[PDB]
């Protein structure tokens, strides 16, 4: 429970979410991405991933977060909705980042958090490309798009259809709570 | 040493894109940025970027790290693979393995010790053309998905060397990525 | 920013 761990641990963790946001949402755009590696460490690639952000992304996932970290009853979900042409809209993925309250005593935010963070980061990026919404997002833009939302607070999973599917991403155990992401979506696309 | 079993049933034309799609989703796992170091026990971490692959034989999409060398040194041993299969000329039965390994140095005459700590194998039964596009893309989403949960059960990382350990622990040859030490191969049981 | 060195 010390004091400059703490400090680390919530900029980890800010950040983490701030980069999950990212991943989901472009990995719903409708476009390849392709990102460069770089030999060098450049210092300001958060996680060691060479995550481009979306400035409007980052915006509307602070404006959700309010300065604020999950934790016990405020999880922070990324609602990924399709909408046609004609004002149509089926739900199709909810992304909940949560925190427990369970804690791990012998775990070192130095470096430890912070490397299966980076590795759970590396699990959504492979898993956000083979859910279902995956092809409906690379096909979207003409007679529907991929719209997106950012909830804080309460999960709620209403609107997925019966008979949804939940997958989980990963989990980080740290001193102050076990980070959980996952991934409930819809299989019934009407 | 832990060792995780894929099986997937493929027509010949999509065995090359399958065995791809896994060996590297786990290496996206496997691999960190290019270590450079300052001290002894004290370095930077350089950035990995990542690519899209669609497949051209599959209805299929996966994330791989981005990297020509590393990515056509998997090409190389997966198309020994096939040819040895369309060599083989039997029921359709072979398997591509992944090992990551360590090394304990040893004093002349003898080779370091190569310890194994865990290894992927991915068998394959080869076997109208357009379901199977489809079929096959659908069971590809769920190895990657089955990869991912594997990864995150958190069994066991070797120790984050130091510069004279470095060598032990990763491949550092690669112009931009740093994957583990690992070895491919494979066999043909038809 | 994110950590500049990792120590070993």
């Amino acid at each position: 429970l010390n004091s400059q761990d703490r400090k680390d641990l919530d900029k980890f963790i800010k950040f983490f979410a701030l980069k999950t946001v990212q991943v989901i949402v472009q990995a719903r755009l409708g476009e390849k991405i392709c990102t460069r590696s770089s030999s060098s460490p450049t210092g300001s690639d958060w996680f060691n991933l060479a995550i481009k952000d979306i400035p409007e992304v980052t915006h509307e996932a602070k404006k959700a977060l309010a300065g604020q970290l999950p934790a016990v009853g405020r999880s922070m979900c990324v609602e990924i909705s399709l909408k046609t042409s004609e004002g149509d809209s089926m739900e199709l993925e909810i992304w909940c980042l949560e925190m427990n309250e369970k804690c791990d005593k012998e775990i070192k935010v130095s470096y430890t958090v912070y490397n299966r963070l980076s590795l759970l980061l590396k699990s959504l990026l492979a898993i956000t490309r083979v859910t279902p919404a995956y092809r409906l997002s690379r096909k979207q833009g003409h007679e529907y798009v991929i719209l997106y939302r950012i909830y804080f607070g309460e999960v709620q999973l209403s609107g997925l259809g019966e008979g949804f599917q939940t997958v989980r991403v990963g989990t980080v155990g740290t001193p102050v709570g076990t980070i959980t992401l996952s991934c409930a979506y819809r299989i019934n696309l009407a | 040493c832990r060792s995780e079993v894929l099986e997937v049933s493929v027509e010949g034309r999509q065995v090359e894109e399958a065995m791809l799609a896994v060996l590297h989703t786990v290496l996206l796992h496997r691999s960190t940025g290019k270590f450079h170091y300052k001290k002894e026990g004290t370095y930077s971490i350089g950035t990995v970027g990542t690519q899209d692959v669609d497949c051209d034989f599959i209805d299929f999409t996966y994330v791989r790290v981005s990297s020509e060398e590393l990515d056509r040194a998997l090409r190389k041993v997966v198309g020994e693979f096939k040819d040895a299969l369309r060599n083989s000329g039997g029921d359709g039965l072979g398997q591509m393995s992944l090992e990551f390994y360590q090394k304990k140095k040893s004093r002349w005459p003898f080779s370091d010790e190569c310890i194994p700590w865990e290894v992927w194998t991915v068998k394959v039964h080869v076997v109208e053309r357009q379901i199977c596009r489809e079929k096959v893309g659908e069971k590809l989403c769920e190895k990657i998905i089955n990869i991912v949960e594997v990864m995150n059960r958190h069994e066991y990382l070797p120790k984050m060397p130091t510069q004279s350990e470095v060598d032990n622990v990763f491949d550092t040859g690669l112009r931009d990525v740093q994957p583990y030490l690992y070895k491919i191969s494979f066999q043909i049981t038809d």
